[PDB]
């Protein structure tokens, strides 16, 4: 019945995306059923060329970067491509594959762009909540990926120049790889990685003290709780650890948030011992 | 594990707004 006739569609709105005359259709509607339809993702995956046509839309805005004249419109149609992509990411029959493929890699032109425009910004959080995705899956293998691109010093500038929304996942995407052994002696292999980090969450730290936000403040907060594990990051953590997360600057805005009280208070535990 | 919010959604309320009001008569 009813779940025939929607399967059926389906099939021909992925049939659908390998013609240009029928592609920004169908990337409107399989975008709607990406929570929907579990199987969505092995469908997409079946055929190569449905891929192709999904990344033909990633390369065809590659020449709206510089200088930056991505559209909201344009920007629009691109992001549900990304939503397909995220789809393919986290199923784990399509996972191992889309990574061996080094799909993400795509992404990273629209990750490194600073232009502050919406349709930039926008492009941005949607591609950040691909990677997102992927360390969602809390895999060994989607750490090692990452940990062989650039991810960590996109993610870094994000976190510094970005909206509120795109420096919160970019920093959900540092404090995944962190908490994995290997992320966290990554990013305490070499003086120059970890200062980066440090300098860049005390950055953030002085910005969240001019304009609070509970959520980004929760996930700063995970990444520096992450790096006193490290013996050589706790001495250092020791010295160049901002004041506010000292003294009771954010104390107003964790006013309900009883997880980063608890977590900052063991950070500065962790840091007297 | 999670972000509070979700960046596709959170994407295509943004540019709802602005792809109406980026449009020439």
């Amino acid at each position: 019945g009813p779940h025939m006739l929607e399967r059926e569609k389906i099939y021909q709105w992925i049939n659908e995306l390998s013609s240009p005359e029928t592609r920004e259709n169908a990337l409107l509607e399989l975008s709607k059923k990406r929570e929907s339809v579990p199987d969505l993702a092995p469908m997409l995956w079946h055929s190569f060329g449905t891929i192709a046509a999904l990344l033909q839309e990633i390369v065809n805005i590659y020449p709206s970067i510089n200088p930056p004249t991505l559209t909201a419109h344009q920007s629009n149609r691109v992001c549900n491509a990304l939503a397909l992509l995220q789809c393919v990411a986290s199923h784990p029959e399509t996972r191992s594959a889309f990574l061996a493929a080094h799909i993400p890699l795509f992404l990273y032109p629209f990750l490194h762009t600073v232009s502050k425009t919406r349709p930039f910004e926008y492009l941005r959080l949607t591609s950040l909540g691909v990677i997102g995705a992927l360390v969602k899956t809390d895999e060994q293998e989607v750490i090692n990926f990452l940990l062989t691109t650039e991810i960590i010093p996109l993610c870094l500038r994000i976190m510094e120049s970005g909206s509120e929304l795109s420096k919160t996942v970019a920093t959900f995407i540092l404090q995944k790889i962190l908490l994995d052994d290997t992320g966290l002696a990554y990013i305490c292999q070499t003086y120059e990685r970890f200062s980066h980090v440090a300098m860049i969450l005390g950055k953030m730290v002085l910005q969240l003290s001019k304009e609070p936000s509970a959520r980004l403040l929760k996930h700063v907060v995970r990444c520096y709780l992450r790096l006193s594990d490290n013996p050589r990051a706790r001495e250092a953590l020791r010295q160049c650890l901002p004041d506010q997360l000292k003294d009771t600057t954010f104390a107003q805005v964790l006013k309900d948030d009883t997880t980063t009280k608890r977590w900052l208070a063991q950070l500065v535990k962790n840091l007297q011992e | 594990d999670d972000l509070g919010f979700d960046p596709f959604v959170e994407t295509q309320k943004g540019l709802a707004e602005l792809m109406e009001n980026e449009v020439v008569q």
